[PDB]
């Protein structure tokens, strides 16, 4: 029992639907996160040894 | 994009059993490091010309740039080999050659092949050619090896100005970037094409091209504040002593004269003195990026090539494009400049040619005793963290003026 | 050998002095960059 | 800075125009005739509620049309809030209209660019039914209009579009056709006198620029003086729209019969007979040289071209120093532009209303009229006194 | 005089043997040989009998040009039978064709 | 505030009362090395995008700043690209205005290389001590996030 709308137009449900979702800038501050990761990592070994 | 024929040269060793460097030079490569990509090198070349670029091991940049290729050269010779050779400091952290080990324990087997000069080619490796993806970053690495190594000189840099359609896009995204140095902008560049294995997105590509053009436009003397690339020069910054830094200027004042379609050159330095011009290094690393993605006309033919360096596979030859390189001496070309400057009465040579002259030619000086001094030691010593290159080598001949014309000529 | 360069009218500030002798007087660079939201830097067209 | 002398103008001319601004006319044509009783849901409402029938504010119709004349480097632009979000595609009869508004509207923008988001509006509806030739690689299906704010965008395609198969897009072919045979051509106007000449650099002293193709003022009681620039894009324009309905293919999941409709309301806009587009091209002109030459500020111009990309307007330059003989000249000024030249966007909205709805008087004696709005004008002039001002100001630059 | 798409064609006669639309090809189905160039006007098209990558710059799929169309008969498996290798299934090989050498890299 | 400061960090500045042993070495070095001897600006008006100044300054710290600075550019990303990326990811659905303007010195320093990503990543990985359950809450606000 799969059904959708009734006046369906994906590509514009598709746009209004997505975009508070992409306004959220949280996915780049991630990889700035992973980079001190990856320092941290490097950092350690060095002075380890 | 992937160009079959990857084929790479290592450097020849200068007179010597072994290649050039010695195993404590290694050592500190090897491991005093580990990745194998060029991350480490440039976190040194990019500090803004500040630190001296001597040390113990490394007396400049360019130093531990061929210390850089011979490392490659040498350790290649190991998976790169014909079944696979890999032990004495060296064991492949990896078949896919994640890092540089130090030889792991119950590993023997595959040997220290070695090897004298000799051109690699990379996808006649089954490894290599199956790791198409990881080879990209790589490869951009192996060709500024074999850019350098090719020859005895300074490096071998290449040229290209498309002319006519030129991208709106380029033009506003490279705006933004004035006020920088080359240097900077380089590194990003790099950067990029490696982080992505390489795009035919001639986005990149074209605007790599470009700057590489109004750069050399800018250090000859063609392009300046009154004669642009429509804006587009670069910026002598500060002078007085020698150190006139290449940044980026946008200034509106003429357009100058559209070339003839497309417009390649390739320049190298003859004398030592490159090895502190951090400037001409950076094109040379540009160029490099460009070739990753292009096939660029055979390489510089054979005549004025060492003996050893000749009769490569596809790379010298007779009769295709750029049978000559363009060769200059650094300081006679700073008097070009000023001289073409002075021509279209853009300055009184009065104090301005007269100054900078001067401060070229006590900078010379100074190079000149510091690499001479320095070769003293590998030139009495098993080890070679430099340059291999005689007195006479200094000399103020190898094609500057020509080079500087055709440069011009290309302009129009 | 503190401050070479302004000891000494030869030196222009910034020679290898590593490992040698720290340096405590030449040519600092200091600089004007703003941080602009990633957000910010694009206009936006909420008319998707 | 740019503002008070834009309302002055504007402001001022009003006045100045003998002219009847009637949007109920529109109003008694929708409520006429609307396939039925006018009270129906999804169509006719529609076009009720973009025009607003209400239309509060008289004043800013006008002031719309007499801003395009303005033309000194606070340039107009059409407003964004008008382009369709995400393409979408022709189907839309809200679309419909919106597109057909954008177009009237567009050539009474100072915006250079202007013909090349007309064109694109479109292709950007046609986005779906048919594949679009890409022309350049920054230019995709899906790149709104409002991106496009540099002529190195101007697409290949368009520039030829003889290159594009008229089989696989008929429709856009015919558009591009269109704009570039009928968009308004490029005239003069004689501005002012030799007293001063003007405040024109770019322009002969001796010159307004017209965009608009400006003509002689003969007898035009010749109710259909359709011979026009202007009115002649109104119908092309209608024209091509019944051409791209006509089809009615195109009507999956509008099960009422919009040809009919469309057909009506369309036909309605033409029927109605409005002077707008020969009082602007004819009257207005002169109006203003008689103005231009006692203002406060007068009008600065740079010469418009449709379709000519490379003399486009494209940059604003200013230098205290020799150019060939400075310093790389550092913040200027012009690069704070967003533009070619500083943009203030306008409505499209209103100015089609005030195209289509702007009627001449009754009683109309141009030499009656134009006599009684000059001299009350002219006798509170300026002119002289900012002459003394500006001799001052010379010899304080040079001092 | 006019020659032919051989996979239009194939496509075509597929089709309406399957009771399916077949019309909406016949817009590209004069097409010459001599200019290998699809490319120009199949900018979306179908995504059905070919997966071409939208304006096709890259490449173009046909389908699965299947051989050995088996008989009412030959149901189980036999030694004295030919060899059809059940090649006459859905699940064949896409009949990909790249129009150049870095279209066919890209590809890969 | 505090002028203090520019003393300590500027030497040079001083006049000359006695005949001492620091005035005797001040006054055999070079004194015009002494604050800026160049501002590094050419957009016309707008403020400068660095400047050039002799100043009391520790080589080593510098040199630490220096390289800091150095890896903070590498990571920093130019509008079109970051148009690029946006445009990529949103799959054309979605849709941003580009802007045809001068570039203004832009300070982000977003970009970071997938290796990183994956060392993170298997990190993440790591953490996930032992019961099966923990990956079921992400999972599931996955689902709703979806519904």
């Amino acid at each position: 029992c799969g059904q959708t709308e009734t006046n369906l137009i994906p590509s514009h449900h598709y746009g209004k639907a997505f975009a508070p979702l992409f306004a959220s800038n949280a996915m780049f501050t991630r990889n700035q996160r992973a980079v001190i990761t990856r320092e941290a990592f490097v950092c350690a070994r060095s002075a380890v040894a | 994009m992937a160009q079959r024929q990857f084929f790479g040269l290592t450097y020849n060793f200068y007179g010597q059993p072994a290649p050039l460097f010695d195993l404590n030079d290694l050592q500190e490569l090897a491991g005093c490091y580990a990745r194998p990509w060029t991350s480490r090198f440039s976190h040194l070349a990019i500090s803004t010309g500040s630190l001296p670029v001597w040390s113990a091991r490394y007396p400049s940049v360019a130093s531990r740039n061929i210390v850089v290729n011979t490392l490659l050269g040498a350790h290649l010779n190991p998976f790169a080999g014909g079944q696979i050779t890999s032990h004495q400091g060296i064991t492949w952290r990896d078949p896919v050659l994640s890092s540089l080990a130090p030889v792991p324990a119950i590993q023997p087997p595959p040997v220290w092949a070695v090897a004298e000069n000799v051109l690699l080619d990379s996808n006649n490796y089954p490894t290599y050619v199956l790791n198409l993806s990881s080879m990209w970053p790589i490869n951009q690495d192996v060709h500024i090896m074999t850019m350098w190594a090719l020859s005895d000189q300074g490096p071998i840099y290449h040229l290209e100005v498309p002319v006519d359609p030129m991208p709106a896009a380029t033009t506003a995204a490279l705006m933004a970037y004035t006020g920088v140095p080359i240097a900077h902008l380089a590194q990003t560049a790099y950067r990029f094409a490696g982080q992505l294995p390489q795009s035919p997105d001639s986005t990149m590509v074209s605007t790599i091209r470009w700057l590489s053009a109004i750069w050399f436009g800018s250090l000859t003397g063609r392009l300046n504040r009154s004669r642009t690339c429509n804006g587009f020069y670069f910026e002598f910054a500060k002078p007085a002593l020698n150190p006139d830094q290449a940044v980026l200027k946008w200034n509106d004042g003429a357009r100058a004269a559209p070339p003839a379609a497309a417009q390649s050159s390739y320049i190298r330095c003859i004398s030592p003195h490159w090895q502190h011009q951090i400037v001409e290094v950076a094109g040379a690393l540009m160029s490099q990026s460009v070739t990753a993605v292009t096939g660029l006309p055979a390489l510089i033919d054979e005549a004025t090539l060492p003996a050893w360096s000749q009769g490569v596979a596809n790379l010298t030859g007779n009769g295709q494009g750029v049978v000559p390189c363009l060769d200059y001496n650094p300081v006679p070309m700073a008097a070009a400049r000023h001289l073409q400057w002075r021509q279209d009465g853009l300055i009184t040579a009065a104090q301005e040619a007269q100054l900078n002259n001067d401060y070229t030619a006590y900078a010379l000086t100074i190079e000149r005793h510091l690499t001479a001094m320095l070769v003293a030691n590998p030139i009495a010593a098993g080890r070679m963290p430099i340059q291999p290159f005689n007195a006479a080598d200094f000399g103020q001949a190898g094609q500057t003026a020509a080079a500087v014309a055709l440069a011009q000529a290309m302009f129009v | 050998l503190r401050w070479p360069g302004l000891v000494d009218p030869n030196y222009r500030v910034g020679t290898n002095d590593l490992p040698n002798r720290i340096t405590l007087y030449n040519s600092l660079y200091r600089y004007n960059f703003t941080y602009p939201t990633l957000d910010g830097i694009m206009y936006v067209r909420s008319a998707t | 800075a740019a503002l008070p002398l834009v309302e002055a103008l504007s402001t001022l001319l009003r006045s100045v125009t003998p002219l009847v601004l009637d949007p109920t006319v529109l109003t008694n044509a929708i409520t006429t005739i609307s396939e039925s009783t006018t009270q129906t849901i999804s169509p006719i409402s529609e076009i009720l509620r973009l025009l607003q029938p209400m239309g509060n504010d008289y004043a800013a119709f006008w002031k719309c049309i007499a801003s395009w004349a303005y033309n000194g480097l606070v340039t107009t632009v059409l407003s964004e809030d008008a382009f369709p979000d995400s393409s979408q595609s022709i189907t839309h009869l809200p679309s419909m209209w919106k597109c057909l508004f954008l177009t009237l509207a567009g050539p009474m923008t100072s915006d250079p660019h202007s013909p090349v988001k007309v064109f694109m509006a479109l292709a950007n509806l046609l986005a779906q039914p048919e594949p679009i030739a890409i022309g350049v690689p920054g230019m995709h299906q899906t790149t709104p209009a409002s991106q496009f704010s540099h002529p190195g965008v101007w697409p290949p395609g368009f520039l030829n579009p003889q290159l594009i198969n008229p089989q696989q897009a008929p429709l856009l072919r015919a558009f591009a056709e269109h704009i570039r045979a009928n968009w308004p051509q490029p005239s003069e106007f004689g501005y002012g006198s030799t007293l001063q000449g003007s405040a024109n650099l770019f322009i002969p002293s001796n010159r307004m620029v017209y965009p608009w193709p400006n003509q002689p003022l003969p007898r035009l009681t010749v109710a259909p003086t359709y011979d026009s620039a202007m009115s002649n894009w109104i119908s092309t324009t209608i024209a091509f729209f019944i051409r791209v309905v006509n089809s009615v293919n195109m009507t999956a999941t509008v099960n009422d019969l919009t040809r009919r409709t469309m057909t009506g309301v369309m036909t309605a806009m033409r029927q109605v007979k409005t002077m707008t587009p020969f009082y602007i091209q004819h009257m207005c002109p002169t109006e203003l040289s008689v103005l231009a030459s006692v203002t406060v500020t007068p009008p600065f111009q740079v010469p418009f071209t449709r379709l000519v990309q490379n003399d486009v307007i494209t940059n604003v330059l200013v230098a205290r120093v020799d150019p060939a003989q400075r310093g790389d000249a550092a913040v200027d000024i012009r690069a704070t532009h967003a533009t070619f030249a500083a943009a203030l966007p306008v409505d499209p909205a209103a100015i089609v209303v005030a195209m289509l709805c702007g009627q001449t008087e009754t009683n109309l004696i141009p030499s009656h009229h134009y006599g009684k709005a000059f001299a009350p004008l002219f006798a509170s002039n300026a002119m002289f006194t900012r002459n003394q001002r500006a001799v001052i100001t010379r010899e304080a630059f040079v001092c | 005089q006019r020659y032919t798409n051989p996979l239009v064609l194939g496509a075509a006669f597929g089709d309406f043997l399957n009771a399916r639309s077949i019309d909406i090809f016949l817009d590209r189905l004069f097409y010459d040989p001599t200019q290998d160039s699809p490319i120009t006007a199949i900018t979306k098209f179908p995504y059905q009998w070919t997966i071409d990558s939208n304006v096709t710059t890259d490449s173009v799929r046909t389908s699965a040009g299947c051989k050995y169309i088996t008989l009412y008969g030959y149901d189980p498996s036999r030694p004295s039978t030919p060899a059809t290798y059940g090649k006459h299934r859905p699940t064949y090989a896409t009949v990909f064709y790249y129009s150049t050498l870095p279209a066919r890299s890209r590809l890969l | 505030g505090r002028p203090e400061l520019l003393a300590l960090a500027y030497p040079g500045r001083a006049v000359l009362p006695t005949q001492t042993k620091n005035a005797q070495f001040l006054s055999t070095a070079i004194a015009d090395r002494i604050g800026r001897l160049d501002r590094a600006n050419l957009i016309g008006g707008e403020v400068s995008a660095m400047v050039e100044c002799m100043e009391l300054c520790d080589a080593l710290t510098l040199h630490i700043r220096e390289t800091y600075i150095m890896l903070l550019r590498s990571m920093h990303q130019d509008p079109t690209q970051i148009v690029q990326i946006v445009n990529e990811c949103a799959n054309n659905l979605l849709n941003s205005t580009i802007p045809i303007s001068l570039r203004p010195t832009i300070l982000c320093p977003w970009f970071a290389s997938s290796e990183d990503l994956r060392l993170q990543e298997v990190m993440h990985l790591v953490n996930i001590s032992s019961n099966t359950a923990a990956a079921l809450p992400l999972v599931e606000a996955l689902s709703t996030l979806l519904r």
